[PDB]
């Protein structure tokens, strides 16, 4: 079912095995990076424990990182069973195409790319590993990442973890704790959800 | 701009524009810089211990096989065995060129092997304004258009991007901008560039490399530049009179 679908929940406690297998996974986790907290983070062990491995047999994982999560994110990526094969960096500009941890000012954000199994029929090499785009809102990711992913694997099932309302996209299932309820349209998914959650509560 | 690159062959970085005066800092680095010293050495075969005293900054630019994907390469196997910890000051800095493939993981293993924490990921983005494609690594998912230079610290102004146009096929030079970033950090004056070439030799820097055609290195002459009262200068202050 091509149109947007989402699930409000806690990704820690949701049983993601009901969701099926996806050609692409994306996650922009709330890493417990440096001190303080504008939102609710997850501990390193909670990130290690996330049941990412069930979501894919063959395909690609996209994993935003920052600070020490560049190392941590590589550990989860490896533990969950992926090989890191690319790394996308987003160069943050303004509307006039000029450039906008403590040793160096940070002009970019990194997104690790991992592979699991042997994906086949993907248009590898279409885009390049750099993204240039205006910073729309703080803590948001650039919409271009969706276009790059669609061109790489057109028409396939994709799932985003730790999304927010603006992230909902056709061909995607968005999981996040700030979404409005449970909006699901794919029959096979609706079935397994009702089976696992007959009273509708994770 | 990612759709545009899919359309026209112009990498998104082609369209970045603009790519007070810290000119006083540039002059204080210049006055403080030691004479350029250089030594040709087969670093494979060379005891990295004869390189004394211990170094405040190390710039490490080993020749990766991927730099010749069009034209002695070093594997990450060979690099990881260099005894970098033996010649680093107890508080010191490394900048390691990692390319864009396995190096971004293996280079982090090296930094941890020699005792550093990664503090900065400096990214060299290459525009292709003068030739709007690339033959990809088998594992590659996207076209690779950047290289990473990892910065590590051990012990207790600028941006993390360098934008130049992609060099001519089989030109392996890294942007000279890397040296400005390092110098502007004022990390100390004992600076070593391993696998430099004749073309990278530079004031305030000791260059060691297999392809150097001349050497002038003398450990006692080198040590004299840092004997008291100059042992602790940042490289950014006035000379002691
Ligand atoms: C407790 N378990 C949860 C939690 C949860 N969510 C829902 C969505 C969520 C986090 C909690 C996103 N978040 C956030 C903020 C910043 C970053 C860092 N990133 C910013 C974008 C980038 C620069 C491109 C790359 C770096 C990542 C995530 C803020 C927010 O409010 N919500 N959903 C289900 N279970």
């Amino acid at each position: 079912l091509f149109p947007p679908q989402w699930i409000c929940c806690d990704i820690r406690y949701l049983d993601v095995s009901i969701l099926g297998k996806f050609a692409v996974v994306m996650a922009d986790p709330p890493w417990d990076i440096h001190m303080e907290l504008p939102y609710g983070t997850l501990t390193d062990d909670e990130m290690r424990r996330l049941n990412i491995p069930v979501l894919q047999d063959d395909g690609f994982l996209f994993l935003w990182v920052t600070g020490r999560a560049m190392e941590l994110g590589r550990e989860c990526l490896n533990l969950w069973g992926y090989e890191r094969v690319d790394e996308i960096i987003w160069v943050k500009t303004n509307q006039l195409q000029r450039i906008i941890g403590h040793w160096l000012n940070h002009g970019k954000e990194h997104c690790l790319v991992g592979v699991k199994g042997n994906p086949q029929g993907f248009n590898q090499g279409l885009d390049c590993d750099v993204i240039v785009a205006e910073v729309r809102s703080t803590s948001h990711k650039p919409d271009e990442i969706y276009g790059m992913i669609e061109r790489l694997s057109p028409g396939t099932r994709k799932i985003e973890l730790f999304g927010r309302p603006h992230n909902v996209q056709p061909n995607w299932i968005t999981l996040g704790n700030q979404l409005d309820g449970i909006h699901l349209l794919d029959p096979d998914v609706v079935a397994r959800f009702k089976q696992r959650y007959p009273d509708g509560i994770i | 701009y990612c759709q545009h690159f899919v359309d026209t062959g112009h990498r998104p970085q082609n369209f970045i524009r603009d790519v007070e005066l810290i000119r006083l800092k540039d002059e204080l680095i210049a006055k403080s810089n030691t004479p350029p010293m250089y030594l040709q050495a087969d670093i494979e075969a060379f005891d990295i211990r004869e390189l004394t005293p211990k170094f405040d900054v190390i710039l490490l630019e080993p020749p990766l096989e991927e730099y010749y994907r069009e034209t002695k390469c070093w594997t990450w196997d060979d690099i990881m065995k260099l005894e970098i910890d033996e010649i680093a000051a107890p508080r010191s800095f490394i900048f390691l060129w990692c390319g864009s493939g396995e190096g971004l993981d293996l280079g982090r293993v090296c930094l941890r092997k020699w005792g550093y924490r990664r503090c900065e990921d400096i990214c060299w983005i290459k525009t292709n304004k003068n030739n709007p494609t690339k033959t990809l690594d088998p594992k590659a998912v996207f076209q690779r258009t950047k290289e990473h230079c990892l910065m590590g610290i051990k012990g207790t102004v600028d941006i993390d991007l360098i934008i130049t146009e992609e060099p001519e096929i089989g030109n392996i030079e890294k942007p000279v901008e890397i040296f400005h970033i390092i110098e502007h950090f004022c990390l100390g004056r004992r600076r070593l560039h391993l696998f430099g070439r004749d073309s990278t030799i530079r004031p305030g820097w000791l260059t060691v490399g297999p392809t150097l055609t001349n050497s002038n290195y003398n450990a006692e002459t080198y040590a004299s530049y840092f004997s008291a009262p100059n042992s602790y200068l940042t490289g950014c202050t006035e000379e002691i009179e």
